[PDB]
Formats: structure tokens, C-alpha cells, sequence
């Protein structure tokens, strides 16, 4: 994708993670643990499903029969009709395929897009007291138990409160 | 020591195409292009009339299998192979229009033209209509001559519709099988039948002569038709050789012909619709046929198309 | 301490439709669709011709009506509901091919074919066509048996386009309004009238018999046309029931032909045009009028598109 | 959008700032103050007002009557000429739907993306001598008057004269 | 001290358009519309029959120029500016849709009829069409009166198609020159020709009269065909005024026509072609010819249309 | 472009670098040196090349004859035809331009993605060793001889070697 993270930076997905689309899965001293972020998976659940719900229509528009199957019209005017109805099939042949190919480049590359907002997210929150590893992963210098994950995962984690601890940790 | 981010994926995806690449893979897809045929014609709520050994086109001018179809009523029209317009061999000119006029009327409403006649038969039959004997078209009337050999005079008659919408009008042409058997139904001479409307201008010698036998029969009658406007009349000068109407139709409201070979179904309902039967479906686009009338999904060459619902698939 | 980056918003955005999303709302928006009419024809800087009372086919065959359009000049053509191509009741066979081209024609030339005729009548006219009593159309001539019951001898009269485009020509076929009328106006027997071009091969045997009475006139008359190309010789055969062309029609250029019920405008420009009137707009689309004909935006079945013109709208 | 700035890690827009479309809002010792930043606005204005004139234009392209309003053609013609046209409308009518929706998606993602340009602009003027607050905004930890503000909306802002101070302030 | 990241750039790059902008300069840039023709038809792999001087549609009559084509075979049709239906002046009724059903027939097998004539003569002539002096149309045959003015008896000829696929039938009518040569050739009275399948029902009453001289020649031919399908029969009533049918037309299986000027070259290999040429591309576009048939790039109406196929160029 | 590296906060393009498309051009006691990326320039070349595969393609459908160059057909159903065949050109020349236009959009936004991409990875390699210049540069503060630079360039500059230097030298 764009973004540069899904098939990027991070090296591959998690089959583990049944809970949602994205996720963190952590390492401390408690060992290890994975939970899904509802609010990216919702977004890109959101814009995928409008997506669907946009194509997923057919017009009111009623088309009749111009020609027989029974009993053949003038060959003529039969040619003329078939030209016709050929070139419309050639127009909405092309029209399926470019809507379909533009939709999924454009799928996901929202996709990546996401995990790169989750991922940027997190950065902001643990600014200073953390670095980038480079696979997707903060390596956290001061102490950080699965309470204080859980404060990561929901948007409550105070950095100025570790802030001390993991600057000397430099 | 450490927190990571990742993403969810599967062992084996969904292949899909997108601009720049054929064939990768994604966690989920789903497919734009119908396939699945319904082999029934839906018509669950419909005002359907399936015509059967009826031809549309019979039930203008009425022979036998169309008698049941004199003033029928639909939402949905069904043509089937085996229907016949004629009983007595013969066709319609300008028969296509006619068909497509008559498959949205929404059916006909039939109205007498009150035509008189004095000095010649009115009660010409043939084996080829059956009603329990020899008969003819339900609304139509085969004018002949008092006696064999005698002449037809010169006729004019008039109807004038009075009627707030377009009223169809139909009349037969006999083509007999020499130019003696003309003599004896009509008598000699030239016979000239002529037609005009307001909208119309047009006229009709026939063409007696050997044709191949189709019902039994080597004969072969030219049905016509005009449709005359509200307040609008429309004269008949004719010497013979002449069917002429005895009812005219009036066109109910609105409605869809198809053709189909399939049974039809009041339990499933659909809008879109061919011949092998009813596409139900709320895809963007189907593959089954291009013919397919109502209002249907666009018909494209794919077989499919599938369309990403899920990021790219990076399993482990 | 600190310095923060952030955009504009409003209170109230402007709903757009997007590929994820219906109804998000965007600081600006423009619409794609255009709505507004003008209910005039817009003909600033064009020769206009606005035909009146006067039937377009009129022009080649020149009824009362149609006096002072017999060689007009145009870049647009203006047909209006109350036009009459006829004076004497009766239509032209093809005649929407012929209207098609006299639209993009750019006017009419005339020239004399130089027809001379001896043994004959050539001054027939009638009530329906009035010019200060009697008259017939300006371009034809309405041949004639020197006197009542004479023979109409075998003719034949040839006319050679000489010019560098193709000629339009014309004539009529009189239906009388019975078998012993024709025979007054034209001898009896049977009345047989040939045309033959490179291009074309026809003929015509007339049909008497009684029509209805249009502008009080219960006969008709059948008017025909070929296109003879330069160089080409047209030759015409005929018994009687012929109404004879005496000029020719020569095509000056190229215009634009339209219907409509609104009145002309020299004051506005337009170049996309329908019966109501113009659709002036740089628009790409217009949801007006889709038989709307000219330079046009793409007629659409929606009301209104909004293109996003600003970002999106995050208020307080 | 695609870049999670605008409805995305930034809050809300300034109803205030009727100056351009984006800008900057400081505080400091010497009060509170408000700007735009005209390069990122006109770079979103020229894009969009050039996605304008590709649309806003019409064909020279002239198509005259094929039938009648006042004297109906033949009908087998008249059908197949009606099925054309509303052939041709269903063609255009989902060609208009989907420009117009793939425009608004374009146009939506590259305003949010002129924005995320512009954030990180700054962050790269002010490297060391700031930190990611989180919500769009640079806390400087030396001092930094109106003046100095106004070197930094100008691109003259020069780190290393303030260097030493903000990094002993960490 | 420093490490920098860059890419690459020229002085000159390649204007293209996009969503946003015209004429940015890019990298590198490919063509999509096709403008290049190949003045030849690029025949190569292909069975292909030119006709020269032969009409298609003197395939199936046979005048002299049509000797070598009575009974072709081809994937590849091509019909040529000199080429002429006839010799013999006249023209087919319907013509358009033949040549179309000729075009993609494959070609053409021809077989007897098996008529046999008896009390009229079938020798008749012309030096209109030449084989080493007067000759005819090879594939029918000029139905006579056995003597000047000698009555033309009312005849019944019939024919089954006894094959798989549909039967092309012709059969011509004579117009003579003048109302005494017609009876000369057929006797006197009014000539009637009569044609009925299941399909089909028409007659015909022929037209003498004076045509400009074509060939030398003031009568015409009026060719005339249908389609009869397997196990369906034809019968042929006429009086006179009569070119019969000897041989009937089936067809081969599937081909591609058109038309042109330019030579054939069984070096190049192409799939779409017009009257200039070939148009060999894999572009998904054209601007050489709207009328392009065969497998082609879809028309456009602009030049050209580059396509990005690098980044930005953005010069030191 | 969207990404805002290509005319962006890169100045220019090298036109020295025919090696490839995207490349690193390095600054030490050595001397001066380039080099081009070649995991870059292929991801955009491949992406490229298969934007062509999918358009550089003509249909197998065949389009015959419905009119006469040598003998022209009745007026009203040659008309027909010619509207018919207009409001098809009509439509192909639309899709036309409309394919290329947005086509040259994303190969261009997808261009400046890989170089953001490539100048990102770049950055996470070097963590804490480095510091952003604000033109596609990074000033290492340790010492980094050529052996080092290529160490950067293929993927395998361990940072923690050089960390203690470099962050002394802030
Ligand atoms: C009654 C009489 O004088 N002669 C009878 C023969 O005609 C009859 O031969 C059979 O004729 C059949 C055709 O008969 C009809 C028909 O269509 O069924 C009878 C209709 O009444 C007559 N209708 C009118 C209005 O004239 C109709 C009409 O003349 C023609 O159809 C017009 O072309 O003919 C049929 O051809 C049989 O194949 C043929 O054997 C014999 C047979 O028993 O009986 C005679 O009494
Ligand atoms: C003059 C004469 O001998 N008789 C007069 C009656 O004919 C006339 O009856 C009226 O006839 C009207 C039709 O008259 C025309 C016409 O079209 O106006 C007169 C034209 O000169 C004649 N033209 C030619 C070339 O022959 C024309 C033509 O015969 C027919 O139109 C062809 O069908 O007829 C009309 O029908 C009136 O309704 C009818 O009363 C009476 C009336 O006063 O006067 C007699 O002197
Ligand atoms: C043989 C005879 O009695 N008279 C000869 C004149 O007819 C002839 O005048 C020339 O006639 C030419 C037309 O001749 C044909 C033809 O088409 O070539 C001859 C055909 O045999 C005849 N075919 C049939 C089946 O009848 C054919 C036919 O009558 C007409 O084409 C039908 O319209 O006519 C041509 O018109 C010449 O221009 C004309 O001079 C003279 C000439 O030397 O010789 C007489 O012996
Ligand atoms: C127009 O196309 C239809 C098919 O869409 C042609 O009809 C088919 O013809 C083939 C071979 O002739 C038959 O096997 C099929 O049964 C036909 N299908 C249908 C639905 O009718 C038709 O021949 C074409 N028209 C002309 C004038 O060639
Ligand atoms: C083709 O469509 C036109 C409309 O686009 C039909 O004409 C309209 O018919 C309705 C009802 O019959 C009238 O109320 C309108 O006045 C007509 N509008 C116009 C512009 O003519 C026409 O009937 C259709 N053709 C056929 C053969 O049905
Ligand atoms: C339909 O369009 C064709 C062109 O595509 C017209 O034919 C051309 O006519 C012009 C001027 O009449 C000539 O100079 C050209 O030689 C013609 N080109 C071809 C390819 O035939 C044709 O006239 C149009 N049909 C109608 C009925 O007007
Ligand atoms: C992966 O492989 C198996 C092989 O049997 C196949 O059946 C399955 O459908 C594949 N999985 C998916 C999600 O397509
Ligand atoms: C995958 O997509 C299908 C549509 O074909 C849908 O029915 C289903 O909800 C989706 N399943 C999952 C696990 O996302
Ligand atoms: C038809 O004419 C009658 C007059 O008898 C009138 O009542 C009716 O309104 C007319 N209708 C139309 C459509 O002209
Ligand atoms: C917001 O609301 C008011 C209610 O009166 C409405 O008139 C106005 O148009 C809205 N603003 C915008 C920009 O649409
Ligand atoms: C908003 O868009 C309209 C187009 O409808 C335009 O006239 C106007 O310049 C725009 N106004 C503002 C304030 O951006
Ligand atoms: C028509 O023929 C004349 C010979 O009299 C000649 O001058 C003229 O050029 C010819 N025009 C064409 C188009 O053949
Ligand atoms: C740049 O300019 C020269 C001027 O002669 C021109 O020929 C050349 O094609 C241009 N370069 C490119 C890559 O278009
Ligand atoms: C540039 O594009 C053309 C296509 O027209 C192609 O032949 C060539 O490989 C490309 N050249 C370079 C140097 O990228
Ligand atoms: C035609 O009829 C014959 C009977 O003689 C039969 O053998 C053949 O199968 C029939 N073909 C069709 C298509 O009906
Ligand atoms: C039909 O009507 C006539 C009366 O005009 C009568 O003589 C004849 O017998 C009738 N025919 C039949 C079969 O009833
Ligand atoms: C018309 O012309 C003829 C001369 O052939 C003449 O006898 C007759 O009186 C003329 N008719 C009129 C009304 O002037
Ligand atoms: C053609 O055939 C007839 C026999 O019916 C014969 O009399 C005549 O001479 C023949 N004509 C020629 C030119 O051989």
C-alpha cells in the first residue's frame, strides 16, 4: 500500500487476532499478551461497508424488448440493434473492471492507512519515554505492567508520570 | 520492555485485481457479477397472462386458442413458443411494432365499430378455425359476395373514434388461391381496398396465387393496422378481398412482454427478466444473459469480479 | 510555551456524496447539474429562420403558407406545432428522413427543371389552396387531361442535374376521391407513373377510394422524393395522377434544425437547445431535457451532483 | 481522510480563522495569537481549482433530432432510438455519480494531506527544541516570543541559536 | 557528518495531464491512442477473397465479372469502390441486408434448383452481359413466351429446402422498356408474380416504362430474395415478367467484410481494418477511423493521451 | 504529490543518478559519494509496469459493418447509425481521458509514497544516532566512514554500536 506499514514495515499480519483487524500484542515482565483496537478496525469496517453500500444497488430504470427470439426481426434493423446492445456491453464490461480494480487499490491502501494511524497514535502518546524498534514495536525503557499497557490501549496513559524513569533510561 | 502493533491475516486469501497488480491476495471479498439464474418467472404480485398457444398478436383479431385473451388484463405479458397469431395461414404487416405496442398496453379493452352491411355475405368460415366446426376470427368478419360470381360493390365505411385515447384498428387482406377463386368469393375485376387517417394514407390490391399449404391450406390472409387518434376518423372504400373489423381495441394502461420456455412462480418475486428466467439480485452487474429485460443489473462479459472488503492478506 | 496547527471550519457544511460515505460535509461545494432553462430560443449571431405556420417539407413544395420560405437561408431551423407541410390534404412517403435533411441543410436554392408539356392541362388548383382564390403549390404543377374523360398520354420528360451537389426533387401522386373521378381528370384504365435514377428504381399506380374530409377534401396526394446526384439524369414516365415538380431544390450548407413552443431571442447565446427552450451552462451535465439537441452537457437522471470545492467540515 | 489529521488527530477547525485554510495559533508569554499559512492554502486552492477546469467544460460536440415531438416516427424505429437513449442515460448517469464521488474522496484526502505537509513542516524546523503534544501542537520548552513565533510561520526559525536552552529544559 | 536521500530527475521531462493539473512534467510517459496506420490489408493466416470489379451480391446472380466468385470460400471478405452487382441494370430490393448476411457468411455453395420449364422459352439474353457475345446472369434464368406477343400461361415451380441451414432464393422481375415490349416478351394483360413461405408473404406487378439509358440499356431488373429455412418449402406463381432462380445460395460458416481501397499483404497480420488500411496496436485507443471494424482499439476523438510511467520531474 | 517528498521537502532531483530511481547520496571524512536503492526504484517500476500490462490490452470482441462507404443507406436509418456511433465516441473518449488523467494521479502520488517510504525506513534505522535536517538529509553525529554508509544502505547498520557516541554528541 501508500502507507508503507501493511506489506511495509511491518513484516507480516497476526492469524492469532481473531478480536478485530488491528491490534497490540505487548512483552513486560507479566509475559506476553494481544488485544484488538476497536476504534481502527471500526473505521476501516465503516468505509469498507459504505463502499458496499453505494455498489450494492441496481437502477429503476426499465429497458423493454427491441428484438424477438421467436421470430426474427429484419435483418437489418436486427443488425443495427445488435451493434447497439454489443457497444453497451463493451462500455459497462470496461466500466465493471475499472470500478472494481479502483475500489480495491483504494481498499487497501485505506487499510494500510489505518494501521498507520493506530501505529502514529500510540508514538504521540509514549513520546519521549519509548523509541522505534523499526517492525512495528516501541520498546518502552521505564517499567510497564499490564495495567499500564491497558492505559496505552485506551488513550489514558500519563507519560509525564514515567517521564523521569525512562529519560535516565536513555 | 516492549509494545507492537500488527494487523490480522489468514493462511490463504482472496485473489482480487486492482490497478496496479492481477491476483493479490486479501483477507475478504465479494463478488459483483450475478451467475445465479432462477429457472421460473417471478411473478409474485404481478397481474401476470401467460399466453400459451396464444400469440399476442392473436388476441387482436381472435382465432380460437386466443378466445380466452379477447379482453385480457396484465402487469406482465408472457409469450411461448408454441403461440400462433393466425388460425387461417397468413401474418401481420409491420408485425414487430404491433407485438411491442401490445406488450406494454397493460392489455385491451375491445369496443364494437357498428358496422352494417348490405348486399354481401358477412358469414365467410373455414376449417382451418375451429369451433366445434368451421368458424373465423372472433373479431374480425370475412365479407364476401351474396352469390358465386358476383360482384362486390364499391363500399365505403366509416368509424370515428370517440374515445379519449388511441384506438387500434385492424383489418385482413384475402390472398386466394387463383384468380378464379377471387372471381367466385368477390367477383372480377380489379379489386382495390384503401385506408386513410389523418396520420395515414395507404392502399391494398390483393394477389391471388398458389402458396405452399400451411393448415391445410394454400390460402393466405394480410392482416393491417393504423392507430387512430381521439376524435379522428378513419374510412374503408373497398371492392372486395376485404376481412374487415367488427371490434376495435383500447389500450388498458401499462405493462412488461417477455419471452420466456420456463414455468411461472407466484411464491419467488423478481423485476428482472429472460427467457430461462429471472435474475434476482441486488449485484451491479450479471453474466447470465444480455437480453435481459425489466430492470436489471448491467450485463458485462466477466464471469466475475470480485471486490476487496479486507486489507491485503501478509500471512506468517 | 506552545504553537498548534489546525484548519478552517464552519458551522453549517454542504453535504457531498464520496466513495465511502453519503451526506459528509464539506466547507464548499459546486454543482455538475445543470437545472436553469431559459424558456427562450437563444439566437444571438445566427441566421434564424423561424418556419411559423410553415411545415418544413412545405418549403419544397410551397403551399400559401409557405410562400416566403421557398428558398430561405439558415444556420437554425425552427419548426413550430402549428406548421403544415400541405395545403391540398395529403404527406410525403419517408417523410422524417427528408425532415432530417432539410434541418442541417442551411436553407434551400431553387431552380427551374424546364419541364414543357403539350397535350395536356397544366393549370390545375383547388379551395384548399389560397391565394387570393384558387390556386396550387408554387413548386408543382397539376397535370391535367385537356378536357373531361380525354386520355392522358404515355409521357416522358427527363431532367439532368447539372450542378455539383446533389438535387432534391419531388412529386405528387393525386388519389381521387373516386374510380369515375380519376377517370374525369386523367382518362380511365390503368394509371401507371415511373421514376428511375442511378441511386433508385420505383413506381406508382394511383389508389382512388373515399378519405375523410380534410380541410374540406376528401382526395389526397402522395408526395415522393429522390436525391439525383450530379452528372445523374432522372426520368419520369407517367399516365396520369402525376403532379409534376417545376423546380428543384438545391442544399446551400449546413445548419441546425429544432422543435419548440418558445419564443426566438436575440439577446442571449446558446448552442444547446430543446423544446422549452436553452440550456446555457459550462456544466458537464444537465438534468433539463435528455432530447435536447445542439452543443449539450450529458443529460443525467439525477436532480444534483455537489463536487466538494473545500475540505472537510470538523465545526467546534 | 487518508492521513488522520483533519477528523483525525487534530480536534476540530477553527471557526476564527477566515484568514486562509490552514494556519497556526500560539500562546506564550506574551499572550495568544492566530495566523495562516498561505503556501499550504494555495496549494490546496490551485489543486482543487484545477480538478475545476478540467470539469467545468463541455464538448463541441453536436448531435441533432433522430425523431419528432410533434410527428411521431415510425414505431419500431421510435423503440429502438428510446432503448438507445436510456442506454446512454444509464451510461451517463453512473459516469457523473462515480466522478463526482471519486473527486469528493480526492478532494477530501488531499486537503487533510496539505495539512499533515504543513504539521510536519514544522516539526522538522523545530527539531530538539520541541515534542508532539498529540493534538496538533509543539510544546517549546525555550522561550519563544512573537517574534520568534513569526520566524517560525516564515521558514527563518533557526534551531541552534535556542538549541542549548530547550535541550536543558527536557 | 550527513547522509541524503534524493531521487532521480532530467532537464527535460514529458508533459502529461491528471486529475489536477495540465501539462506536469514527468519522467517518462507512453502513448495510449493509436495514430499510425498501415496503408495495406494485413491478411497473413487469413483466407481471403477479393472481388475486384465482382459485387457482393453478384455472387449469388453471376454476371460476368462474378464467373470466379460463383461459389468462394473466406474468413476475409473485401469489396471494392469498382465493384458492380450487375450487368443487367437493375438493383436488389433490400440490398443493405444482404450484403450484410453475405459479408460474415463464409462464403457460398451453390445447388439446382431442379425447375423445369415447359411452353415458354429460358434462353433469354442480352449484350449488356458479355461472355464472347450475349449472355446472362449465370445462376438465373430470363423466363420468355414462346413467341412475340404469345400469351405467358399462369405457372406453379416450387422448391424444399432439403438441408440444415437456411436457403438464400433470388429471382428477379423484368421492367420493360415500354407497356408493347413487355407484352412482346410475355403477352398482353396484367403480369402477377406471387412468393409464400412460412416466413414470407409478397407479390409483385412489374412497371414498364422509359429509365435513362444505364449500359447502354433503358429496362431494369428488380432482384428480390428471402431466407428459407430447413424443411420449409417456396412456391413461385407468376404470369410473366419473371427472372427465375436456377441455382439457390447456402452458406459457408463465419467471416468478416469490408470495405476498401488500399492493396492486400499476406506479410502483416492485423484484426482491424478500414478502407485505408490496418490499424495494428495493442493501445486500448485509436483516432484513425470511427468506422473501424473487426477486433480494434475503442475511437476516440483526441490526438493523443500520454500515460505517466514515472515519477514527477523535478530539475536541479 | 500527497506524500509531500517529490517537489516536497526534497528540493530537486539528481540528475547524476541514472543508477535508478530513488538513491542515497552521502557526506563524510571520505569524501562524497552516490548510490542508488534498488529495493525502491523496483517496488515503483513493478507497480508501474503493471498499471501498462492491464491497459496495453485490446478486446476480442468483433465489431462488423452496419453502414456503406460505397453506397450509402436510407437516410433515416443512416442517421440512427451515426448518432448511435457519435454517442458511443462520445463516451470512449470520456472514459479516455478520464483513465489517464486519474492514472497519472496515482503513479505520480505513488511515486512521492515510495520515496517517503524509502526516507522513513532510513530514519527508524538510525534512531537516536541522527536528526532531521528538513531537505532529505540525516547529520550523523558519529563518525560514519563508507563501510558504515553501506552498512545503511543494505540494511544492516546496527545502532546500538555507534548509540553512545552519537548521543553524547547532541
Ligand atoms: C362447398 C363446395 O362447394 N365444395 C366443397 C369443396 O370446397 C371441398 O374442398 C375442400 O376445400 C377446403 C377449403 O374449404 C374452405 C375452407 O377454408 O375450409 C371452406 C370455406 O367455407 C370457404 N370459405 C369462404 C368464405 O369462401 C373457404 C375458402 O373458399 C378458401 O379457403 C379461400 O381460399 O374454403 C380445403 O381446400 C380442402 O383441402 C378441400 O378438399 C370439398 C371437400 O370435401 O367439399 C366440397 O363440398
Ligand atoms: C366546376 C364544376 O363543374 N362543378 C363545381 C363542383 O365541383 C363544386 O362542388 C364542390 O367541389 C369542391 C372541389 O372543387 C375542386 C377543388 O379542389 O377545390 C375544384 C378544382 O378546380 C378541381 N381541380 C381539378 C384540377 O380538377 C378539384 C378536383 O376535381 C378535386 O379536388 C380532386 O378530388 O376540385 C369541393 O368538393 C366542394 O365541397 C364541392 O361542393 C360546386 C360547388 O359550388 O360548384 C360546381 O360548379
Ligand atoms: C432482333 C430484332 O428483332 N431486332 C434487333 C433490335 O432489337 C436491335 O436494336 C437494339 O436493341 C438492343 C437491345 O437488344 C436486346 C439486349 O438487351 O441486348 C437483345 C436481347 O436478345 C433482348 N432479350 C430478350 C430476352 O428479349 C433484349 C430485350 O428485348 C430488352 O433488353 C428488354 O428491354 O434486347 C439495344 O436496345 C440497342 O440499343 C438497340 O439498337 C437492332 C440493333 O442492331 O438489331 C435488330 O436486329
Ligand atoms: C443478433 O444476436 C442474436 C443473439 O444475441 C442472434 O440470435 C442468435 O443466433 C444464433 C445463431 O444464428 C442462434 O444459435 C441463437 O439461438 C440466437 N439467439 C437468440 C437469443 O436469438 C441473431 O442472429 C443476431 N441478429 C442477426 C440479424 O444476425
Ligand atoms: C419514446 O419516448 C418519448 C419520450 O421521450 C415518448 O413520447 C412521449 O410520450 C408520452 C406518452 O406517450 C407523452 O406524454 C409525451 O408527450 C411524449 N414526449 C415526447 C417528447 O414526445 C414516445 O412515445 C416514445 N416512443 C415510443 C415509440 O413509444
Ligand atoms: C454518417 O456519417 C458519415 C461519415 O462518418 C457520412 O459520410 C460522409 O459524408 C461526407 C459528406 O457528406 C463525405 O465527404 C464523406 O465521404 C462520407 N464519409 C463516409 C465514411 O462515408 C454520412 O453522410 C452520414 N450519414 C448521413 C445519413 O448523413
Ligand atoms: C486455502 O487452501 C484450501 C485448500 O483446500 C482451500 O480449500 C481454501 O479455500 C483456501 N482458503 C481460502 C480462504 O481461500
Ligand atoms: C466476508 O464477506 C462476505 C461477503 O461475500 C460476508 O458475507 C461476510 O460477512 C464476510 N466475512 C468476514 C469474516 O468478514
Ligand atoms: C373531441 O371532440 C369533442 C367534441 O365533440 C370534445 O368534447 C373533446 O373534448 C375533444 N377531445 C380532444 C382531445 O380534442
Ligand atoms: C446552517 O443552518 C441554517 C439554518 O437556517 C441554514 O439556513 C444554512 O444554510 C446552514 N448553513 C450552510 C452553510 O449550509
Ligand atoms: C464556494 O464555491 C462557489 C461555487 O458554487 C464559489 O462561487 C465561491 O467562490 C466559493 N466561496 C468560498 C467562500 O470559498
Ligand atoms: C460532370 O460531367 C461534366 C462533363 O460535361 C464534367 O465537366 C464534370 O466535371 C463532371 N462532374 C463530376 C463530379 O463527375
Ligand atoms: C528538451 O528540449 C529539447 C530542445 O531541442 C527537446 O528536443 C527535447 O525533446 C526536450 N527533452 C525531452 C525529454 O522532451
Ligand atoms: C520510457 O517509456 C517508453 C515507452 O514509450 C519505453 O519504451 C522505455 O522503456 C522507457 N525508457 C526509460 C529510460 O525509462
Ligand atoms: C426435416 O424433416 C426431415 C423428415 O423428412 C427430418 O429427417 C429432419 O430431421 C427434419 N429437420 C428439422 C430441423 O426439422
Ligand atoms: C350466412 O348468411 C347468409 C345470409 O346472408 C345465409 O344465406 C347463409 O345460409 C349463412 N350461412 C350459414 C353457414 O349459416
Ligand atoms: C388553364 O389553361 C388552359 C389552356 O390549356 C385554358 O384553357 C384554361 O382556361 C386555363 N384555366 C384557367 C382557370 O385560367
Ligand atoms: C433458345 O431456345 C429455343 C428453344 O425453345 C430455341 O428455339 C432458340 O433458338 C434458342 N435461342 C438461341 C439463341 O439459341
Amino acid at each position: 500500500g501508500l502507507f508503507g506499514a501493511i506489506a511495509g514495515f511491518i513484516e507480516n499480519g497476526w492469524e492469532g487476532l481473531i478480536d478485530g483487524w488491528y491490534g497490540f500484542r505487548h512483552q513486560n515482565a507479566q509475559g506476553e499478551g494481544t488485544a484488538a483496537d476497536y476504534k481502527s478496525t471500526q473505521s476501516a469496517i465503516d468505509q469498507i461497508t459504505g463502499k458496499l453500500n453505494r455498489l450494492i444497488e441496481k437502477t429503476n430504470q426499465q429497458f423493454e424488448l427491441i428484438d424477438n427470439e421467436f421470430n426474427e426481426v429484419e435483418k437489418q434493423i436486427g443488425n443495427v440493434i445488435n451493434w447497439t446492445r454489443d457497444s453497451i456491453t463493451e462500455v459497462w464490461s470496461y466500466n465493471a473492471e475499472l470500478l472494481v480494480a479502483m475500489e480495491n487499490q483504494h481498499t487497501i491502501d485505506l487499510a494500510d492507512s489505518e494501521m498507520d494511524k493506530l501505529y502514529e497514535r500510540v508514538k504521540r502518546q509514549l513520546r519521549e519515554n519509548a523509541e522505534e524498534d523499526g517492525t512495528g514495536c516501541f520498546e518502552i525503557f521505564h517499567k510497564c505492567d499490564d495495567d499500564c499497557m491497558a492505559s496505552i490501549r485506551n488513550n489514558t496513559y500519563d507519560h509525564s508520570k514515567y517521564r523521569e524513569e525512562a529519560m535516565q533510561n536513555r | 520492555d516492549k509494545i507492537c502493533l500488527g494487523h490480522h491475516a489468514l493462511s490463504n486469501g482472496t485473489k482480487v485485481n486492482t490497478l496496479t497488480e492481477r491476483g493479490v491476495e486479501v483477507v475478504n471479498a465479494t463478488e459483483t457479477v450475478e451467475r445465479t439464474n432462477i429457472p421460473r418467472i417471478c411473478s409474485k404480485g404481478k397481474r401476470t397472462v401467460d399466453l400459451g398457444q396464444c400469440g399476442l398478436l392473436g388476441t387482436i383479431t381472435g382465432p380460437p386458442q386466443c378466445d380466452q385473451f379477447l379482453e385480457f388484463s396484465a402487469d406482465l405479458i408472457i409469450e411461448r413458443r408454441e403461440g400462433s397469431d393466425v388460425c387461417y395461414p397468413g401474418k401481420f404487416v409491420n408485425e414487430e411494432a404491433l407485438r411491442q405496442i401490445l406488450r406494454e398496453s397493460g392489455g385491451i379493452d375491445k369496443e364494437a365499430m357498428g358496422f352494417t352491411y348490405s348486399g354481401i355475405r358477412t358469414n365467410g368460415t373455414t376449417s382451418a378455425c375451429r369451433r366445434s366446426g368451421s368458424s373465423f376470427y372472433a373479431e374480425m368478419k370475412w365479407l364476401l359476395s351474396n352469390t358465386d360470381n358476383a360482384a362486390f360493390p364499391q363500399m365505403t365505411k366509416s368509424y370515428k373514434n370517440t374515445r379519449k385515447s388511441p384506438a387500434l384498428i385492424v383489418w385482413g387482406i384475402h390472398h386466394s388461391v387463383s384468380t378464379a377463386e377471387q372471381t367466385k368469393l368477390y367477383g372480377s375485376g380489379n379489386k382495390l381496398v384503401t385506408v386513410g387517417s389523418s396520420n395515414y394514407q395507404q392502399s391494398f390490391v390483393p394477389s391471388p396465387g398458389a402458396r405452399p399449404q400451411v393448415n391445410g391450406l394454400s390460402g393466405r390472409i394480410d392482416f393491417h393496422w393504423l392507430m387512430l387518434n381521439p376524435n379522428d376518423t378513419v374510412t374503408f372504400s373497398f371492392n372486395g378481398a376485404f376481412i374487415a373489423p367488427d371490434r376495435a381495441s383500447f389500450l388498458r394502461g401499462k405493462s412488461m412482454g417477455i419471452q420466456s420456455g420456463v414455468q411461472v412462480d407466484a411464491n419467488c418475486e423478481g423485476d428482472c427478466y429472460h427467457s430461462g428466467g429471472t435474475i434476482i439480485s441486488n449485484l451491479p452487474f450479471q453474466n447470465i444473459d444480455s437480453r435481459a429485460v425489466g430492470k436489471c443489473p448491467r450485463y458485462v462479459k466477466q464471469r466475475s469480479l470480485l471486490l476487496a472488503t479486507g486489507m491485503k492478506n501478509v500471512p506468517e
